[PDB]
């Protein structure tokens, strides 16, 4: 990204805080947000197998 | 004396990085189309903010002055520029009634268009472009200078060229970033039925 | 079947702070160690700002 030499925060559609510009060298960073989702147990039936 | 703003006097309303988005906003801008007034010496209220443009050759215009009396009775802030430095301080100065103690801040450092929005503690944004009455387009002034003095400003002076003066106002604006974070248009969401539905769809694009 | 019954994630190693590279610190050396200092009928007072 390539921010204008101002700009501090990024900002993405529904105000989703998207990058940063760091103040001790000047790099802008993407953010990812920390990985996470739903667990599914696929499972035949326990009458089958456990 | 008068002039048309038309499309000018738009700023970045904060510090943030925004691309190809249409985002809506509340704050203190310059009515479009409204009339500005105009000079080529005198004294005017500062209002709930100033935007000022001027167009010059020879480098007239070199700053202002703000408060309440600008005349010894309280701190007053100065702006001036002399040879390769510009001055900057608030001090209880004994200014002249026509010009050309107790510091809490000091600071130091038509062919152009120099544009500035002054507004309330207090900000400086700015653009300058080169031309060839203020012209009709488009571009939205960067921020240049933060003051946290808390000075109680009410009116306003020029140190001296064409130049132009309005007075913000709080309304809606839909603000158009490009792919570079760069203001690019916008819209006064309460000029025309056109406007007010620009900002309804939240589109530069209306369909039929 | 397939049952959804958890959520998932990742937790933070630590925590990061960032500001400015640290400057225009105020000049203590005019108030604490100064070649002289003042009496006790009129003292240096200095507005630190
Ligand atoms: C296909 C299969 O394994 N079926 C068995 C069924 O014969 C048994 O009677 C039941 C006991 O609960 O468990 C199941
Ligand atoms: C030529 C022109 O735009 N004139 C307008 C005038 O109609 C309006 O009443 C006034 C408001 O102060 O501002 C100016
Ligand atoms: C020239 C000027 O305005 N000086 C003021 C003084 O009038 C006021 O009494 C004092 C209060 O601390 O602050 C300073
Ligand atoms: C380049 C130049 O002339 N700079 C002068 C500066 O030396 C002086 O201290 C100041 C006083 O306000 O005015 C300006
Ligand atoms: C809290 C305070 O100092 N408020 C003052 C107000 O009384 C005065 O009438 C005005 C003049 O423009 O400036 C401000
Ligand atoms: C901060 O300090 C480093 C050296 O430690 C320097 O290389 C860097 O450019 C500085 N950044 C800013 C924005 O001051
Ligand atoms: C974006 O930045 C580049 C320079 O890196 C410039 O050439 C280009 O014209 C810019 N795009 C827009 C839409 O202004």
């Amino acid at each position: 990204k390539k921010f204008l030499p101002f700009q501090q925060f990024g900002r993405d559609i529904a105000d989703t805080t998207d990058a940063v510009r760091d103040p001790q060298t000047l790099e802008i960073l993407d953010i990812t947000p920390c990985s996470f989702g739903g667990v599914s147990v696929i499972t035949p039936g326990t009458n089958t197998s456990n | 004396a008068y002039t048309n703003s038309f499309t000018r006097g738009v700023y970045y309303p904060d510090k943030v990085f925004r691309s190809s988005v249409l985002h809506s906003t509340q704050d203190l801008f310059l009515p479009f189309f409204s009339n500005v007034t105009w000079f080529h010496n005198p004294v005017l209220p500062f209002n709930d903010g100033v935007y000022f443009a001027s167009t010059e050759k020879s480098n007239i215009i070199r700053g202002w002055i703000f408060g309440t009396t600008l005349d010894s009775k309280t701190q007053s802030l100065l702006i001036v520029n002399n040879a390769t430095n510009v001055v900057i301080k608030v001090c209880e100065f004994q200014f002249c009634n026509d010009p050309f103690n107790n510091c809490t801040f000091e600071y130091v450092s038509f062919k152009n268009l120099r544009e500035f929005v002054f507004k309330n503690y207090f900000k400086i944004y700015s653009k300058h472009t080169p031309i060839n009455d203020l012209p009709q387009g488009f571009s939205a002034l960067e921020p240049l200078v933060d003051l946290p003095i808390g000075i109680n400003i009410t009116r306003f002076q020029t140190l001296l060229a064409a130049y132009y003066v309005g007075y913000l106002q709080p309304r809606t604006f839909l603000l158009k970033y490009n792919e570079n974070g760069t203001i690019t248009d916008a819209v006064d969401c309460a000029l025309d039925p056109l406007s007010e539905t620009k900002c309804t769809l939240k589109s530069f694009t209306v369909e039929k | 079947g397939i049952y959804q019954t958890s959520n998932f994630r990742v937790q933070p190693t630590e925590s990061i702070v960032r500001f400015p590279n640290i400057t225009n610190l105020c000049p203590f050396g005019e108030v604490f160690n100064a070649t002289r200092f003042a009496s006790v009928y009129a003292w240096n007072r200095k507005r630190i700002s």
